[PDB]
């Protein structure tokens, strides 16, 4: 009736501990994913922005899982480390058995089965991690999935997780054009949204990391944009907002 | 409501009402037994309400065979007009959704009957004591804003510790502060309603757990006796302590009944 | 008792308090004082001495069975302070772990490695919800090979450390101050001077002039590395030699 | 010739798709002399240690070791994810030795792992 | 003295101070939510309705 | 120590495990057993309480034979005492099987006491609510008397009393110069002490349960023979008045 | 302070998503003895304050600055036994990496594996988090590394940091005095000064511990070397 | 009142040094129906009162057969009685298999004592809520044993357990001086009169509510029920 | 609550009922989804006096529409059986209402009879188990708010001997035994020892005795402390001393036929379940 | 299983006893995992014909069975049992 365990339903059928697990992400940094006609992207807010923090691994939030997929976590960081390790393992196990790269939804489904197992057996805290997956496979092409602590995934054409995900989702839903998106327009929309939802500070190409996925000559190219390109995108947005004002 | 024993109200003109709360360990109720027994107070009425599970038994303060057969119900009022003291003793547990109605009925009686002060003897959960409260004294107090009739200075001179104000709703960094006596039962309801009604209430409590809670009751009556002097002040005697609160005869077989044979 | 964790900041071993303190471990440290006995261990130039109170409050009790000095290996002895059964069980565990070390590594366990092993086990007790710390303190002595005398003190939290002199029990703080004052002056006590130091610490912080039957003394020496427990005649000789001076 | 066909009662049921390829014909004579010696090595080492503790010290010693082992192995990770056995190694004494189980055929990267719920409820004895 | 809450029925394996296990009698109450079944044993057979 | 006393794995704010203390009080729940060690043996005696006249004499015995040379006198819960008798018998038999000779009494006491302690450690089991005494005799070891209590603490005694009236019986044992007495005079004095501390009104109609191991039994634990027990009971009665 | 039992369980989120038993384990770290890590241009410095501060301690016995391999070293602030159990595990993990790949483990790989162990301990129930936050200093690929792993199992790469008591003031001090081009010697001076900030009286070479990591590998400074650094 | 924290589990010692779930299990024994056991020099008989809701049901099976020389009468929870009876039967089979001889009654009862002592110390268990009256015959003669939920067992000259069994025990204490030289017929009559003493003054023993089980020097354990008890009940003088 | 998994944090029982928080953090924004549920649950568990051939809406308290001079309440199986066998075996008794109430443990509700020869005499026959939050409603539906002090209430009930608090064992006491508890206006002495001082009674019998104490009505409560709380012949016979008391003076005509009625009513015997023997 | 092993039909009481052995194994969960952990909330009425003619058995949430001659189980078992009390006589035809 109450909310002390994951293995207890309230008398209206609510699993309150899972709902609290899902409440931990709303604190975490804003991760944004946008699907285009020629690629996918992940725009993530650099939450750890202290002065004495070191220049780190190629990305704080963006993780490579295959040759073909990348993820972008939001939530508890240690749970996220465990989960990305297991994602990479699952993908290499599929490749070992079938000699083909794992399709994107099968990887998402496997991880979400793991997360649901932690929301079902008692005496195990669920994973306070909401992931955001981008990939390519020969079945459905460019794909973008989302996952939440309950092991509950879904495929999107543009979604956001983390802090201010609702304002970002409203803005995407207003501005995302289905079918007429290219990767440059998706990057413009990503900067615009990730600007209006990071209103604790002014957007600069040191609090955002952007990774794009494309296909070039029969190979997938997961590429994390360099700091000198995100600045050019931010300038393009600022000049656009100046023009649209007056 | 208050029902007298003799078709006449006893005129509690400026009396101090001592009452328990049905709190963790029954420490408030056990302390009230100690006070009523030691002061040798005489029953003056009943507090008949819908709010406490009904119970009945003969005189819990029997001393002679004459008065050992006096029936008692779950809520009974005792008095000592020499010291202008009136005492309530709740001997039961509250019925679901009925604690608040009892609190408004009781406080309406306090305002109508003319009682000056109210003193609530209570307790709280000691498993919820934080870092500091573990290394402090078990006893805490609360005074409603009206209760200032030169007793704020007295309590200050006694070097007592006020009940710590927790934040009304957690998870908010602003943390608006209001009292929270977890396991005090009606203690918080009584405090809030006294503050609303402008009644001089004091709450004295101890952080206790459950089990043999007779040491806790004796400690709480010694706290109250530091304040009120309802008894000769503590370590002033040739250690005639342990003989200075009269244990009621009903405090017998407190762990149940006798040991069955063929075990041990 | 069956199972579960008691709710409260000081009522289960695996609960932190708001200040990040494990209070059940500190309550185990208070359990060390359950017994009312103090132990002194003093390290010298070529010897280590453990000295403990021997209270036998019973005419009917066979006094040769009351002892807190134990032999872990042939060359390591310890004085246990705290709850008596917990002390004897931790001695049994130390004995087993020392035998395993000799089995695995082909040479006899050092003192630091034995206290490290016992403290690793104690840490495991503090982290899990089924077990509890032992309310006891182990002070180990031995002669190593090339370091010299060793006095080590494991404790209920899983902490261990080597010392030049240490105390456990009721008068641990008073004895520690006494030994600090003694060690600041000079430290190369021969063998007699270490025994006099340990006995004087115990008999000063307790303000008790000792009898050979109110005190236990176990020693190791560089020339005689084997743990030895002095007979009452030897302790009485030390006490009369201390009194005459 | 193993006898033992519980065949009095060979009524047991198996999951055909999950049993894989089982050949009880050859499951009576290990494939190598070292197969079982290595499969059950921590088991046999625990049994040897409990036996020496029993014979030298008494019932209490193996009981306390088994009780500690049972306790630490129970605040663990659900079977479809690899655990560290940090406390169990500290208890068993493997916190400072590396064997061949530690470096060969790493359990942390299994190359094959089952379904989460199937592996959890197999550990629970439910099949 | 006082009336206090005593609960011996919220878990199996707990006898009440009366020698009585309440979680089994609550299962018999669970029977009383079923539908009525009548069985009569005669010498010509047994009927189940 | 309320709040810290529902588990044998909880420490009171002053380092006291209270379930173990309550188990020792559980031992104080039962009638008294005394054991006296003399110059040439050990003598046990139990103030055994007659539960009914319907029980066959000898039932509910509290003086076990743990080995050929060891005898055990118990108090506390009798089911716990029987389980610990089984454990002690297992320990003695296992030692003899491994090492080929009778287990020393000190070693047996250590093994059983460490079992009792192991129960004082976990939330999964409760401490034994039973205390007992072991007593042996060997030509190469002398008489030996040990008492283990529910906390797992075993010491060696010259005279012990466990049970309800352990304090009065201990006062009465201290008057005996047991270090220079034989088993016969000790049997008479054990009967006397059992009769003295018996509470004739609260408890009712007890029966003596005397046992020795000594050189008069050649290091073999036995029940005191019927005639010597009769003499001891007659001495004990005549001394009471 | 018992928020409806959200405070006492490790496996219960609070209604706001917090896990207020892993942040109580972070209050054990912030109540430990101060630690400092400074990643200079050619090395890392690990300075801590010793709790064994009296004359009666053998100082060849137990240390707070430990080596993992030749090139990795730890310091902690928090609960010492948890540190020791994690140190032996980190040493085992480093040797397993060597045995498999025939190369010394990188600092980041070691930090990841240790952090996974800590994370495991923050998710089961019936167990307790670790009361230590580690600083790992390493030297790989001609490049210093300074990491920090906290009781939750979430590690951070730092240029400079401070743990233990008075670490917010320590970090503020470090911000004003750290520059990337710092050499290892000036880093040792700055680390000793940052310790001297929050320190309980006179600071001797015998009540602080320093360990450096440069090209030559991780090394714990002897009391004479610390004495010399303190004299300047 | 101060008892509530210490009586919900069999692993909690009350600060008076009492396990209370053990005593509550003993009450569970008192909630059965009276059964009597008594022995002579040659026979050991078990007499039990059956309840059948007073109509339309075959009565409880209160006397059970454990071996050719051991039989038990139960009072208390039926599930526990069946668990313990399965244990007793398996132990008797094991004795016959390994040693070819009938398991001694005292050894069987000791095994029951250990088996039923384990639940009274362990977590997640409850004591056995059944008390037994074991009637045996071995090399040492007839035997009557009483086992309890507390895991105690008693060697009885005669014993009654169950609901309102104090009256039967008063009768047996009054008349036990003549049980030994009684033959089978009047020994079973003595047991029948005790069991009748456990009844209201109006109710009387009939074939429908009396079960008898004899073991003895020549007999194997036989149970007499519902019409076989008539030879024993015919000669029983009125109350 | 009791540790569903390993190391689950468990809170101890509270005998003062303060683990319910008394519905703390009241939530003045109670959803109508919640209020409908609360009111529906309150309606399900309501007490309701209803008259025969009227079947609903008695609308007034039962003792204030009919005059009364004697009122015998029997509570539980054994008290009801005793009262029926030994009192309704006489002249005609007329039913004047039941008290329908729903409960988890509720089981014939009190039917109220008033003697035709003497309309002032009344009987409540509860096998009805009235829960705590129904006892005061029962009191107001039966007695009301005009407590005329001419009545002589006589409550009869049974309790298990293990509820007796005694220094001996509650297995050595000679069950069943009768204990009394009378109010202050009950001038006559009891036919049984008065219940002791640490012993209390807490239920509908306590509700009626408390009502009669507060409002100064004579009342006697007879407690049978029995070792068999099912329908038992010895337990029912334990109440017989009461028959020689002024309240039950003219109502007991034929005792010899009452034993036969009692034996028959025992042969009815609501079926026991197989938990035992 | 009985037919396989012994080549004959299991009697009504033996089937009821086997079902009871399964049904009385609650509590004691950490002893044989896959056990039930609470009483079964079902009462059964085994009615069969065997070597001893027609037989009717009753099992309730206890794992315990008793042979009967007329049982009612369910929500109106008290009223239906009181009715079976008189309408039943030990020699009545199956049609009645």
């Amino acid at each position: 009736r109450y909310d002390s365990r994951t293995t207890i339903f309230s008398p209206e059928g609510r699993l309150y501990q899972v709902e609290y697990a899902m409440e931990a992400i709303g604190h975490a940094g804003t991760c944004l994913g946008i699907l285009a006609n020629d690629g996918v992207l992940l725009a993530a807010e650099r939450r750890n922005i202290h002065k004495l923090l070191d220049e780190v691994f190629f990305s704080e939030k963006i993780y490579k899982l295959n040759e073909d997929m990348a993820c972008s976590v939001a939530g508890i960081t240690s749970d996220a480390n465990v989960l990305t390790n297991e994602l990479r393992l699952i993908a290499q196990r599929y490749l070992l058995q079938y000699q083909e790269p794992i399709p994107c939804e099968q990887l998402v489904t496997a991880l979400c089965d793991i997360k649901q197992a932690y929301t079902q057996f008692g005496g195990k805290r669920p994973f306070g991690v909401s992931l955001l997956y981008i990939g390519w496979d020969k079945h459905y092409g460019f794909q973008l999935y989302q996952s939440d602590p309950s092991g509950n995934y879904g495929g999107w054409k543009a979604t956001c997780i983390g802090n201010n995900s609702a304002a970002a989702v409203s803005m995407l839903k207003q501005d995302y054009k289905e079918g007429e998106m290219t990767l440059k327009s998706a990057l413009a929309l990503a900067i615009k949204v990730l600007n209006k939802t990071m209103d604790v500070s002014k957007l600069s190409a040191e609090k955002v990391e952007i990774a794009t996925l494309t296909r070039e000559n029969g190979k997938t190219v997961i590429r994390v944009l360099k700091q000198k390109e995100v600045e050019q995108l931010i300038k393009k947005h600022e000049e656009e907002e100046a023009k649209a004002e007056r | 409501m208050f029902v007298p024993c003799g078709e006449s109200a006893p005129d509690l003109a400026g009396f101090t009402l001592l009452m328990p709360a049905v709190s963790v360990g029954n420490v408030g109720q056990l302390a009230m037994d100690l006070i009523i027994s030691t002061l040798n107070m005489s029953k003056i009425g009943y507090f008949y309400t819908d709010c406490l599970v009904p119970m009945v038994g003969n005189n819990p303060y029997a001393t002679t065979e004459g008065n050992s057969t006096e029936l008692s119900i779950n809520a009974e009022v005792y008095s000592l007009p020499s010291r202008k003291l009136v005492a309530l003793q709740l001997r039961s547990i509250f019925i679901k959704y009925k604690s608040k109605p009892f609190c408004e009925k009781l406080l309406s009686w306090v305002k109508s009957s003319g009682c000056a002060r109210v003193i609530v003897l209570s307790s709280s959960h000691s498993y919820q004591r934080n870092d500091l409260q573990l290394r402090s004294t078990p006893f805490r107090y609360l005074l409603t804003p009206s209760m200032q009739k030169s007793v704020q200075n007295k309590i200050k001179s006694l070097n007592w510790e006020e009940m710590e104000k927790s934040r009304c709703i957690p998870e908010i960094d602003d943390s608006e502060f209001c009292i929270r006596i977890p396991g005090g039962g009606i203690t918080k309801t009584l405090y809030d309603e006294s503050c609303s009604k402008e009644i001089q209430m004091a709450v004295l409590l101890k952080f206790v757990s459950e089990g043999d809670n007779i040491p806790d009751a004796l400690g709480l009556v010694e706290y109250l006796n530091e304040w009120l002097q309802i008894l000769k002040p503590l370590s002033d005697d040739p250690t005639v302590s342990a003989s200075r609160w009269k244990i009621p005869s009903s405090w017998r077989l407190l762990f149940g009944s006798g040991l069955p044979p063929a075990l041990f | 008792m069956s199972r579960g964790s008691s709710a409260g900041f000081d009522r289960h071993i695996t609960i932190f308090s708001p200040e990040g303190r494990l209070y059940q471990v500190e309550y185990a440290f208070k359990a060390i004082n359950q017994g009312g006995l103090t132990s002194v261990a003093v390290r010298g130039k070529d010897c280590a001495v453990i000295v403990t109170q021997k209270k036998v409050p019973d005419k009917l009790l066979d006094s040769s069975t009351v002892t807190h000095l134990f032999k872990i290996t042939e060359n390591i002895g310890c004085v246990m302070t705290g709850m008596t059964a917990d002390s004897r069980s931790q001695v049994q565990r130390a004995r087993y772990e020392a035998a395993n070390w000799k089995y695995k590594y082909g040479y006899e366990i050092p003192v630091d490695m034995l206290c490290k092993r016992i403290a690793d086990i104690s840490q495991v007790y503090t982290q899990n919800a089924e077990m509890r710390p032992l309310g006891c303190c182990m002070i180990l002595i031995g002669i190593d090979e090339e370091q010299g005398p060793q006095v080590y003190k494991c404790d209920p939290a899983g902490y261990y450390c080597g010392f030049k002199a240490t105390a456990a029990g009721v008068k641990q703080t008073e004895s520690t101050s006494f030994l600090e004052k003694k060690v600041k002056k000079k430290f190369d006590w021969t063998f007699e001077q270490t025994v006099e130091t340990a006995i004087t610490c115990l008999s000063t912080v307790l303000s008790i002039d000792f009898k050979p039957s109110e005190i236990e003394v176990g020693v190791v020496t560089v020339e005689n590395p084997k743990f030895r427990i002095l007979t009452e005649a030897e302790i009485d000789a030390h006490l009369v030699a201390l009194a005459e001076r | 010739p193993v006898t033992e066909l519980s065949a009095s009662g060979p009524f047991e049921s198996h999951d055909l798709l999950r049993k894989g390829f089982s050949c009880v014909k050859n499951e009576l004579l290990p494939s190598h002399p070292l197969e079982l010696s290595e499969k059950n090595f921590q088991l046999n080492q625990d049994k040897m240690n409990f036996s020496t503790l029993r014979n030298i010290q008494g019932l209490f010693a193996p009981l306390k070791l088994q009780m500690e082992f049972k306790a630490v192995q129970q605040v663990q990770r659900l079977p479809f994810l690899s655990s560290s056995n940090l406390s169990l190694d500290v208890l068993r004494g493997n916190d400072e030795t590396i064997g061949f189980e530690d470096i060969l055929n790493d359990p942390s990267q299994s190359e094959v792992m089952g379904e989460p719920h199937l592996m959890v409820e197999y550990k629970l004895g439910l099949l | 003295m006082f009336l206090t809450r005593s609960e011996y029925d919220r878990g199996v394996n707990t006898f009440s101070p009366e020698g009585r296990l309440f979680q089994v009698e609550y299962a018999i109450e669970a029977i009383k939510l079923g539908s009525t079944a009548i069985g009569i044993q005669t010498s010509e057979g047994v009927c189940l309705a | 120590g309320t709040g810290y006393d529902l588990s044998a794995s909880t420490f009171s704010p002053d380092g006291r495990v209270f379930q173990v203390e309550y188990a020792m009080k559980a031992v104080e729940n039962s009638s008294t057993a005394i054991g006296i060690r003399c110059k040439d043996g050990v003598v046990f005696g139990v103030e055994k309480l007659v539960l009914s006249k319907l029980y066959e004499e000898g039932s509910n015995k509290r003086l076990f034979n743990v080995d050929r040379h060891v005898g055990m006198a118990v108090a506390g819960l009798l089911a716990d005492a029987r389980s610990l008798a089984d454990i002690a018998r297992e320990e003695a038999s296992n030692f003899r099987s491994n090492f080929g000779y009778n287990i020393p009494l000190k070693h047996l006491a250590d093994r059983v006491a460490m079992y009792v302690h192991a129960y004082t450690l976990y939330s999964a089991v409760r401490p034994f609510g039973c205390s007992f005494m072991l007593g042996s005799y060997s030509v190469n070891d002398g008489a030996q008397l040990y008492m283990i209590d529910p906390s797992g603490v075993s010491y060696g005694y010259w005279g012990c009393a466990i049970g309800k009236a352990r304090q009065a019986a201990k006062t009465e044992i201290e008057k005996l110069q047991m270090k220079e007495m034989t088993c016969r005079d000790i049997v008479k004095e054990v009967a006397k002490i059992i009769y003295i501390v018996h509470d004739e009104v609260k408890d009712k109609a007890f029966e003596l349960e005397l046992s020795w191991v000594g050189e008069l039994t050649n290091g073999r634990h036995e029940i005191v023979p019927k005639d010597i027990r009769e003499e001891a009971e007659k001495y004990a009665k005549e001394s009471l008045k | 302070m018992a928020e409806r039992g959200y405070s006492f369980s490790l496996t219960t989120f609070s209604p706001s998503g917090k896990l207020v038993q892993i942040e109580y384990a972070l209050a054990a770290v912030a109540g430990g003895a101060p630690s400092v890590g400074i990643k200079a241009a050619n090395g890392v410095v690990l300075a801590t304050e010793k709790k064994q501060k009296s004359i009666l301690y053998d100082e060849r016995s137990v240390h707070k600055v430990e080596p993992i391999t030749k090139h990795i070293g730890l310091v902690y602030s928090g609960m010492g036994p948890d540190y020791r159990v994690l140190v032996h595990r980190a040493r085992k993990l480093a040797q397993q990496y060597y045995l498999v790949y025939q190369e010394p483990i990188p600092t980041a790989q070691l930090v990841q594996r240790v952090a996974s162990v800590m994370q495991e301990y923050t998710q089961s129930g019936g167990v307790r988090p670790f009361g230590v936050s580690l600083l790992i200093c390493g030297w790989n690929e001609g490049r210093p590394y300074l990491f920090q792993s906290d009781p939750s199992g979430a590690y951070f790469a730092w240029k400079a940091t401070a743990m233990g008591k008075n670490y917010v003031n320590g970090k503020t001090f470090l911000e004003k005095r750290y520059n990337e081009d710092l050499e290892l010697e000036d880093a040792i001076h700055t680390a000793i000064l940052t310790l001297k900030e929050s320190f309980e009286g006179q600071m001797t070479e015998d009540n602080i511990e320093v360990g450096i990591c440069n090209e030559a590998g991780f090394r714990r400074l002897t009391p004479t070397e610390v004495k010399d650094y303190l004299a300047a | 009142m101060f008892r509530n924290q210490y009586d919900n589990d069999v692993t909690v010692w009350s600060p008076q040094g009492r396990i209370h779930q053990i005593e509550y299990a003993m009450e569970a024994v008192k909630q059965g129906s009276a059964t009597v056991g008594l022995k002579s020099k040659t026979h050991a008989v078990l007499v039990a009162l059956k309840r059948a809701q007073s109509e339309l049901a075959a009565h409880q099976k209160k006397i059970l057969h454990v071996d050719n020389h051991i039989g038990i009468s139960i009072a208390g929870l039926t599930a526990d009685a069946r668990l313990l009876c399965n244990f007793m039967r398996q132990e008797c089979l094991d004795s016959r298999f390994v040693f070819d001889r009938p398991l001694p009654v005292s050894r069987l009862v000791s095994l029951i004592g250990s088996k039923t002592q384990i639940p009274t110390q362990r977590y997640g268990r409850r004591p056995y809520g059944v008390g037994l009256l074991i009637a045996g015959y071995d090399d040492m003669g007839p035997h009557i044993f009483q086992t309890c939920p507390s895991a105690n067992y008693f060697d009885c000259r005669a014993m009654s357990i169950g609901a309102r069994s104090q009256s039967a025990r008063t009768y047996l204490e009054r008349h036990m001086s003549e049980f030994m030289e009684c033959n089978l017929n009047e020994l079973v009559k003595h047991g029948l009169r005790a069991l009748r003493e456990t009844l209201p003054a109006e109710q009387d023993l009939t074939t429908k509510n009396v079960s008898i089980g004899i073991v003895g020097k020549d007999l194997e354990f036989t149970i007499y029920d519902d019409d076989d008890v008539s030879p024993f009940l015919e000669g029983l003088e009125e109350r | 609550m009791a540790a569903t998994f390993f190391g689950e944090v468990v809170k101890a029982p509270c005998r003062a009922g303060t683990e319910d928080e008394e519905e703390e953090e009241e939530g003045r924004r109670e959803t109508p989804e919640d209020r409908e549920v609360r009111l529906q649950l309150a309606r399900k568990r309501e007490v309701r006096l209803l008259r025969r051939q009227t079947k609903t809406s008695l609308e007034v308290s039962l003792l204030e529409k009919y005059p009364c001079s004697k009122f015998i309440i029997a509570i539980g199986n054994n008290a009801v059986a005793f009262l029926s066998s030994f009192v309704m075996n006489s002249g005609v008794w007329e039913e004047v209402g039941c008290a329908k109430l729903w409960n988890e443990w509720c089981e014939a509700f009190c039917v109220f009879y008033h003697l035709k020869s003497n309309p002032s005499v009344f009987l409540c026959q509860c096998s009805c188990y009235v829960a705590e939050d129904q006892q005061y409603q029962w009191l107001e539906k039966v007695f009301g708010s005009c407590p005329r002090k001419n009545m002589q209430i006589t409550i009869l009930t049974c309790r298990h001997v293990t509820d007796y608090k005694t220094s001996e064992s509650t297995g050595s006491l000679p069950s069943p035994f009768l204990r009394a508890l009378k109010t202050q206006n009950f001038k006559d002495s009891a036919c049984c020892p008065l219940l002791e001082q640490p012993n209390i009674v807490h239920d509908l019998p306590a509700a009626v005795l408390s009502y009669c104490q507060v409002w100064k009505i004579p009342a006697i409560l007879y407690l049978c402390y029995t070792d068999v709380m099912k329908l038992d012949l010895i337990t029912v016979e334990a109440f017989k001393p009461i028959l020689s008391t002024r309240s039950l003076k003219g109502l007991v005509k034929n005792i010899p036929q009452s034993t036969e009625i009692l034996k028959k009513l025992m042969t009815t015997n609501e079926i026991q379940s197989n938990i035992y023997t | 299983n009985h037919w396989f092993t012994y080549n004959e039909t299991m009697t009504v009481e033996s089937v009821t006893q086997a079902v009871s052995n399964l049904a009385l194994q609650f509590g004691e969960e950490d002893a044989d995992p896959g056990a039930m952990s609470r009483p079964f909330g079902v009462a059964l009425l085994f009615g069969g014909v065997d070597e001893k003619g027609p037989q009717l058995f009753h099992m309730d949430p206890s794992g315990t069975f008793v042979q009967c001659d007329a049982r009612a189980i369910g929500s109106a078992s008290e009223g239906a049992q009181s009715s079976l009390q008189e309408v039943y006589h030990k020699s009545m035809t199956l049609k009645e």
